[PDB]
């Protein structure tokens, strides 16, 4: 409801009657998370010793 | 240009990152440091300057050489560190010291150094006690070294002691120099 | 595998040495020129 | 539309059937197969009119 969670495109003007068939069969979009490591802003490098 | 003197080759670095593109380089990988070392037989004799001047890492353009050739002062001394392997400006050293031994310990007493110069390395005396030094460890005594006195060198006049004793090289005398380089070409062109 | 501890490595070129792509020097360069250090006093130019 | 050639036919004159295949699927559905059929009436020529 006012959500427009998704848009999707026919190739060419579908005109009559249309079919979407879902190419992994049968599921619609699926995620994957990633893990963005801090990045460490750092070269003083020191060393025990 | 008397480094260099051939080509870029090329530097694959296959090993790494399969089908990395090959980037010219400078051909750093002859073994330069042995044809001058053949090359120089029978100009030796190359005498001692003693340098004298904390001159800077070039003197090639003052005394023998001087197309600012900054080197064959270095296959003298088997330089393994341009950097450091010539002496340096004397706070150089100094300076050189505290970053040395900033991380631990601060600034320290190395060895007390006997005369006739017999060093020693974490002996310790006690003041207000016995005159007679100990090591750092073993603290119940029992065990003492050098009955002697002798004076320590603490950290900053050992650098400056250490690379002060830097400072003797090879010349080639500034004669040779032309006619030694004239041989020095003449093995590299003779290998390939 | 099923421990973990037996992951290890094959021989390994360390990110020590690796080696830059160039634009990533010009990030890491930056962050250790422009921060930590001096936050320009710089006379060239703002460009 | 990918993957066409136009071939003409002696002894039915008057045709010259065009072979058209979809970038997407197989057969050319209708209203498209209409529409590839306009578009060739503005210029076609002639008789000699497209299949």
């Amino acid at each position: 409801s006012g959500e427009i969670i998704s848009y999707y495109d026919f190739n060419y003007r579908v005109r009559d009657t249309v079919e979407i068939i879902w190419k992994p069969t049968e599921v619609f979009l699926k995620a994957f998370l990633q893990n963005q490591e801090h990045e460490t802003p750092w070269s003083p490098e020191e060393e025990r010793g | 240009m008397l480094f260099t003197f051939f080509d870029p080759i090329e530097y694959a670095a296959k090993t790494v990152n399969k089908n990395a593109p090959t980037i010219p380089m400078t051909d750093i990988f002859r073994n330069y440091k042995d044809y001058f070392k053949r090359a120089l037989a029978g100009y030796r004799l190359r005498t001692y300057y003693i340098k004298g001047s904390p001159r800077p890492e070039e003197l090639a353009n003052a005394i023998y050489g001087n197309p600012q050739l900054y080197w064959v002062l270095l296959m003298c001394n088997d330089n393994y560190d341009p950097y450091y392997g010539w002496i340096t400006s004397q706070e150089a050293a100094y300076q050189a010291s505290i970053q040395k031994y900033k991380n631990v310990g601060g600034d320290q007493i190395v060895y007390h150094v006997n005369e006739n110069g017999e060093k020693f390395y974490n002996l310790i005396s006690y003041d207000d006690n016995p005159y007679v030094w100990y090591d750092k460890g073993d603290k119940a005594r029992k065990y003492p070294q050098y009955e002697g006195a002798l004076a320590a060198v603490d950290t900053y006049e050992a650098a400056v002691l250490e690379n002060e004793k830097l400072r003797q090289i090879k010349i080639i005398a500034k004669s040779d120099i032309n006619s030694f380089m004239n041989d020095l070409i003449r093995i590299m062109e003779k290998s390939y | 595998p099923v421990n973990y501890q037996l992951t290890r490595t094959a021989n390994a070129i360390p990110e020590i040495f690796v080696g830059g792509t160039f634009a990533e020097i010009k990030q890491n360069l930056i962050e250790w020129l422009n921060g930590q250090n001096e936050f320009l006093d710089y006379d060239f130019e703002g460009s | 539309i990918q993957a066409v050639q136009t071939f003409t036919d002696s002894t039915k004159p008057g045709y010259a059937f065009i072979a058209a295949k979809p970038k997407s699927g197989l057969y050319l559905t209708t209203v498209q197969r209409e529409d590839i059929k306009n578009y060739l009436k503005d210029y076609n020529l002639a008789p000699i009119t497209p299949s």
